């Protein structure tokens, strides 16, 4: 279970004390927790031009230690929510408030929020570590690496008012190499990242299909939406006629279909009677068909919930005596072969998938570091950990290890941080 | 889940 303590001398991180005048709309802030009995309450969002905000010391994540003067570690939810709304329109409330504890971060991940965090005192040591004679790389790494990607946001925005310069244009002007390469990457959100990347893989009719679709076959509904979204602001076009342009024919088709993330949801029940349909349908589809019927196997694939689909590989087995993978390679050739072995991988075992990718661009001769760098930034705060563990049941040896064999220097630092582990 | 406006 996550850290829970009745005692505020138990508790790690820093406090804040702020007073809070309720409005007609209460004071501006939605709390989350108190219903397992050992749970913070923490702030879960914040009411823009609303009391809490305007006031500017509460934060997301934020630990409510007391209100008005007593404890309410321990509190539920109930508790706390009527304390304040029985406070009368125009009456203040006194907060205390510890940061420190995360708040919604995935426990698979292999990079965590700094507890200690102070923006500021970074800013100020990557910008002493930038100005060093002869760049102070390992400080930079050191301090970046074990930021979370919202910190990262945080250090950027302090280090642009304490410099008046972007941080990201400052270290493009620093760093050089793959090296450059990770600490631009981390530097970006998730979206920014992704549609950068995505942008990149369609650069022109040289498109990198093996990138756009490791992006678009791996990122769940909500990863999409936000993709789209940014694409747009970023690009100034839809992500999905880019696609279109530098892409054609089933390979196209597929694309597109998944890239606009309208999966289904994850159903509340398991529908045994449309997943042996499903089954059926696609081995009607392909392997017990002259040639193959492409657009049923985009509509199947596409649209029901992963977990809907992981069950309807296994039943495909009962119909076809090759599984879903092996008649793919059977039936599909070039590009869109290669989409559909892609998206197969990563409805079954998103973790396992990566992990081949990983191993794919180490494996040989040299390095594809374009991937293994994509990888260590994009999944490091998701499931770097499933991707570990798998990649050493595997393969035997760790993540860590196949890094350490094919990078070097402060690059291979800063990727073995991603990782994680000391191996 | 517990979430509340306040
Ligand atoms: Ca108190
Ligand atoms: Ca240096
Ligand atoms: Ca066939
Ligand atoms: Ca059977
Ligand atoms: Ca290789």
């Amino acid at each position: 279970k996550p850290f829970f303590t009745r005692n505020p001398s138990e508790l790690k991180g820093k406090f804040i004390h702020t007073k809070l005048r309720k409005s007609s709309r209460g004071f501006g802030f939605t709390v989350v927790g108190g219903d397992e009995p050992d749970e913070f309450l923490q702030i879960k969002s914040l009411v823009l031009d609303g009391p809490a905000a305007l006031d500017g010391k509460m934060e997301t994540g934020d630990v409510i230690v007391s209100v008005n003067d007593t404890c309410v570690l321990g509190h539920t939810h109930a508790q706390v929510v009527k304390i304040f709304q029985s406070i009368p329109i125009g009456a203040s409330v006194d907060l205390e408030l510890c940061r420190g504890y995360p708040l919604g971060s995935s426990a698979y991940g292999s990079v965590k929020a700094y507890t200690n965090f102070d923006a500021e005192r970074d800013a100020l040591n990557i910008e002493t570590a930038i100005k060093t004679k002869g760049v102070d790389e390992v400080t930079i790494v050191n301090i970046l690496t074990n930021r979370s990607n919202e910190q990262r946001q945080d250090i950027a925005f302090a280090y642009q008012r304490r410099t008046k310069k972007e941080l990201a244009s400052a270290l493009k002007s620093a760093l050089s190499g793959h090296l450059e390469t990770v600490i631009l990457g981390l530097l970006k959100t998730p979206a920014q990242y992704d549609a950068s990347e995505l942008k990149a893989s369609m650069k022109g009719l040289g498109t990198d299909e093996d990138s756009l679709i490791e992006i678009i076959c791996s990122r769940t509904n909500q990863e999409l939406q936000e993709i789209n979204r940014v694409y747009k602001e970023m690009y100034k076009t839809d992500l999905e006629k880019d696609i279109i342009s530098d892409t054609s024919g089933d390979f196209r088709k597929l694309m597109v279909a998944l890239a606009k993330g309208r999966r289904a949801e994850d159903g509340s029940v398991i529908d045994y009677e449309l997943i042996d349909q499903d089954a059926r349908d696609l081995y009607d589809a392909g392997v017990k068909r002259k040639g193959t019927d492409v657009p049923k196997w985009i509509s199947i694939m596409t649209e029901r919930s992963v977990p809907h689909l992981q069950k309807v590989f296994d039943r495909y087995k009962s119909y076809s005596p090759y599984d879903m993978l092996e008649s793919i390679r059977k039936e599909v050739k070039g590009d869109l072969e290669n989409a559909f072995l892609n998206l197969v991988q990563c409805i079954q075992n998103k973790p396992l998938y990566f992990a081949d990718r990983l191993y794919d661009s180490m494996k040989g001769k040299g390095t594809r570091d374009k991937v293994l760098i994509r990888i260590m930034v994009s999944r490091s705060e998701v499931d770097m950990l499933k991707i570990r563990s798998e990649f050493k049941r595997k393969y035997g040896k760790s993540l860590y290890y196949y890094i350490q064999q094919d990078t070097k220097g402060d690059y291979q630092k800063a990727l073995l941080y991603l990782c994680g582990g000391d191996d | 889940l517990p979430s509340t406006t306040l």
